[PDB]
C-alpha cells in the first residue's frame, strides 16, 4: 500500500459519501487514477479509469475526479449493497501500478434490535470430548454489542469467541456469532448455560438460556 | 473471458509458492499483459509482477529476486513462482491479464503447522422464526465455503468469519433463519467444503427434541 485512503467513511441511504486518495507528485501527480470497488469474498471491480472515466456497467452515481496529488472517488445515491472496501489506484514514477490502503463504506440505516438465539452443544460434538455452546445475534445495526456469558451464574472471561458478518447486501445489518468452549467433563460439571445481550435497540438486555439435559439428538 | 487460480492453500516457510491461472475464452498470446498482485488479510493490494506481449517481464522491486512469472502457450496459462516464502507471504493471490480481467483469487498460508480436516457439528433448531447452522470445527487452513441445500437456499443466510482458536485450528459458524413451521417438512442441508484438505460434507440439521 502506497496511497493514502481514510479508513472508513459513511451515510445514509439516498446521500452522497466522497473517498480521498492521497499520493506524492510522482505517482498521482503525474500519472492517472483509477478506482475498484471490492464486496466481500470477490476480487476488486473498477468503477473508474483515467481519473474520471466509467466502463460499461457501472452506473452513473459513481464518478472521479482528480486534482494535484490527490483523487477523489464519489458515491451518490447511496444503496444497500454499496457496502465495501473501495481502492484507488495509479503508477509510480516506474509505471507500475500502486494501490492505497483501501475505505470501507457503511451505510447509516435506522437502529435495528438484534434477535438472540443460542444453541446447545450436539450430543455428537459432546462424543468427541469437547462443547462448543453457540450464541446468536442476528440482523442487528449499528455494529456495537455486548455478548457475556454465565455458566452457572458465573461470568465467564476469555473462553469465548465473536466473529461479525459484514454488512447484509438486503438491509444492510450485522449478525454476530459467539461461542463459548469448554471440555466435556467441564460441561457435565454445570447446569444452567445462559447468553446475555446487550444493544442500543434493546430496552434492557436480553438473556437466552438452557438447563444441560434437557434437550436429546 | 475467464480467469482461474489454482495452487496449494498451505506451504511451508523457506519453500517455494506455486500458482497457475487457467485463462478461458481467450488466447493468452493476444493479451497486452498478464500479471499477479496479492492482498494479505485485511489489508490492502501489493502488485507483484507482469509479463507482457513480448514476453517481457517486469517485477516489484521489493520481490524481485524471488519472483518468477511464465507463459505456457499450449496450455493458455501462465503461472507465478515465489521462492523462499515466509508468513509474509501469506495472502490471497489474484491474477490478471488486459484483453482488465481478474480471477477469483486464491488464499495461500504460509505456515509451519500441517493441514487438517474440519469436523462438521449441526447448530440445531429447538424452542414464527427459528435459527439452525452448521459448527465448522478444527481446520486448517483456511478457507472454508459453506452454502446451504446445494444453493437452492440462498435468503436470511449468514456465514461469519472463521476465528483462529488458541489450539491453532480455526472454527467457523453458517447460520440461516427460516419460518417455523417449515422445521417439520423443509430438509436443511449445510454443503461443506474444504479444499486444502480435499475435505467435503453434506450434513443434515434436524430439529432437537427438547424438553
Amino acid at each position: 500500500s502506497v496511497l493514502t485512503q481514510p479508513p472508513s467513511v459513511s451515510a445514509a441511504p439516498g446521500q452522497k459519501v466522497t473517498i480521498s486518495c492521497s499520493g506524492s507528485s510522482s505517482n498521482i501527480g503525474n500519472n492517472y487514477v483509477r478506482w475498484y470497488q471490492q464486496l466481500p469474498g470477490t476480487a476488486p471491480k473498477l468503477l473508474i479509469y483515467d481519473n474520471n472515466k466509467r466502463p460499461s456497467g457501472i452506473p452513473d452515481r459513481f464518478s472521479g475526479s482528480k486534482s494535484g496529488t490527490s483523487a477523489t472517488l464519489g458515491i451518490t445515491g447511496l444503496q444497500t449493497g454499496d457496502e465495501a472496501d473501495y481502492y484507488c489506484g495509479t503508477w509510480d514514477s516506474s509505471l507500475n501500478p500502486v494501490f492505497g490502503g483501501g475505505t470501507k463504506l457503511e451505510i447509516k440505516r435506522t437502529v435495528a434490535a438484534p434477535s438472540v438465539f443460542i444453541f446447545p452443544p450436539s450430543d455428537e460434538q459432546l462424543k468427541s470430548g469437547t462443547a462448543s455452546v453457540v450464541c446468536l445475534l442476528n440482523n442487528f445495526y449499528p455494529r456495537e454489542a455486548k455478548v457475556q456469558w454465565k455458566v452457572d451464574n458465573a461470568l465467564q472471561s476469555g473462553n469465548s469467541q465473536e466473529s461479525v458478518t459484514e454488512q447484509d447486501s438486503k438491509d444492510s445489518t450485522y449478525s454476530l456469532s459467539s461461542t463459548l468452549t469448554l471440555s466435556k467433563a467441564d460441561y457435565e460439571k454445570h447446569k444452567v448455560y445462559a447468553c446475555e445481550v446487550t444493544h442500543q435497540g434493546l430496552s434492557s438486555p436480553v438473556t437466552k438460556s438452557f438447563n444441560r439435559g434437557e434437550c436429546i439428538d | 473471458v475467464q480467469l482461474q487460480e489454482s495452487g496449494p492453500g498451505l506451504v511451508k516457510p523457506s519453500e517455494t509458492l506455486s500458482l497457475t491461472c487457467a485463462v478461458s475464452g481467450y488466447s493468452i498470446s493476444s493479451g497486452y499483459y498478464w500479471g499477479w498482485i496479492r492482498q494479505p488479510p485485511g489489508k490492502g493490494l501489493e502488485w507483484i509482477g507482469s509479463i507482457y506481449h513480448s514476453g517481457s517481464t517486469y517485477y516489484n522491486p521489493s520481490l524481485k529476486s524471488r519472483v518468477t512469472i511464465s507463459v505456457d502457450t499450449s496450455k493458455n496459462q501462465f503461472s507465478l513462482k515465489l521462492s523462499s516464502v515466509t508468513a509474509a507471504d501469506t495472502a490471497v493471490y489474484y491474477c490478471a491479464g488486459l484483453t482488465a480481467n481478474w480471477g477469483q483469487g486464491t488464499l495461500t498460508t504460509v505456515s509451519s503447522a500441517s493441514t487438517k480436516g474440519p469436523s462438521v457439528f449441526p447448530l440445531a433448531p429447538s424452542s414464527g422464526t427459528a435459527a439452525l447452522g452448521c459448527l465448522v470445527k478444527d481446520y486448517f487452513p483456511e478457507p472454508v465455503t459453506v452454502s446451504w441445500n446445494s444453493g437452492a437456499l440462498t435468503s436470511g443466510v449468514h456465514t461469519f468469519p472463521a476465528v483462529l482458536q488458541s489450539s491453532g485450528l480455526y472454527s467457523l459458524s453458517s447460520v440461516v433463519t427460516v419460518p417455523s413451521s417449515s422445521l417439520g417438512t423443509q430438509t436443511y442441508i449445510c454443503n461443506v467444503n474444504h479444499k486444502p484438505s480435499n475435505t467435503k460434507v453434506d450434513k443434515k440439521v434436524e430439529p432437537k427434541s427438547c424438553l
